[PDB]
């Protein structure tokens, strides 16, 4: 009967992409992130033990 | 932004789509003479009660054939055991978690062969040790499963072998857009004419957000 | 632990999912995991095997992270009537100590 009268609709709403829950940034070490505010490098020091003599 | 060597260009965007067509069409439609509804010894309104009944079926037969037949096949063989069936389900979460499915609101629809594994002497459900207490074993309860909330239905395609699906809610889209119910005169008779028409369609819009055991039985 | 290695302290065998084994129903009902042996258990499809079991182990301690500048920008294109977004995050991360971090099927890909 109605050959071009009867519409087809799009849905005003885009499907967003279901993507991978991010955890990793919350699980290591930020303490760096107020030094890290201004230069390009942060060096880290650790300290060898004194040996033991006989 | 480095290997660029500090220099960025826009690129253009794009998108995907998914048509739902409303091409189902089912109706009923009987007669019942005035001397009928006279005559028999109680209320014929238990037909019309069929009717809507008939509709409500058919469209439930539509949506577990359309899961079935549209959601991603779940790997593996019609379960052994108790422990089996339970690793079915088991697989059937881990492979919505790896496609990034949301976690809350899935939905597990077993058919009756699967639920009698959840219902048997070897399920967790059937001791009051390994669940914790004794509603599996004297009501046969089968609640929630590692977070899904379980249901059984016997319109699914599979009647003597194990099926299910497993998905979540918006994986998937339903819509009926005609539902009407009239009553009119026939032209040729003392009757009433009952007629309904149900128009409807449906589609997996995300078909990896639907999981399926036993995709081909029948 | 990536989700093939999570399947398994969910699958019919884990000493979770019985109410005898584990102190509750939590781990049957809800389907939660919680602490193993100390060690908060977290799982994400974000590391790099998808098909084998892959995790890692470690304390926060071992690795830093720092995001230095993280901004966006809306312009006009000079080339046609389009806006134009762009986005910048500015960032580094080490593995202060080595030995603090423990890897499951660390070639695994």
């Amino acid at each position: 009967a109605f050959n071009n009268f009867i519409p087809e609709l799009w849905s005003d709403m885009l499907l967003e992409e279901w993507t991978a829950q991010t955890v990793f940034a919350n699980l290591v070490n930020r303490e760096y992130e107020g030094i890290a505010s201004k230069g390009n490098v942060v060096h880290i020091a650790g300290v060898v033990a004194p040996t033991v003599k006989d | 932004y480095k290997a660029a060597g500090r220099q960025t260009s826009a690129d253009a965007i794009s998108d995907t789509g998914v048509d739902l067509l409303i091409d189902q069409e089912k109706s009923i439609d009987f007669l019942v003479d005035d001397i009928d509804r006279v005559q028999v010894a109680g209320s014929l309104e238990a037909y019309t009660r069929a009717g809507a009944t008939a509709l409500a079926t058919d469209t439930d037969k539509f949506i577990a054939d359309m899961l079935v037949d549209n959601g991603t096949a779940l790997t593996g063989s019609a379960p052994s055991d108790a422990d089996d069936a339970f690793d079915l389900i088991a697989s059937a979460l881990k492979e919505l978690t790896k496609a990034n499915v949301p976690n809350v609101g899935r939905v597990v629809v077993v058919n009756a062969e699967m639920a009698f594994w959840l219902r048997s002497s070897g399920s967790k459900l059937t001791s009051a040790d390994t669940s914790g207490d004794a509603a599996g074993l004297r009501a046969g309860t089968i609640g929630n499963l590692l977070g899904a909330r379980i249901v059984e239905s016997n319109n699914l395609r599979d009647t003597d072998d194990e099926q299910f699906v497993a998905f979540h809610p918006s994986a998937a889209a339903y819509v009926s857009q005609i539902d009407t119910v009239e009553a009119l005169r026939d032209q040729d008779s003392f009757s009433d004419r009952i007629r309904a028409l149900h128009v409807y369609g449906g589609k997996v819009v995300r078909p990896t957000g639907v999981v399926v055991f036993n995709k081909t039985g029948s």
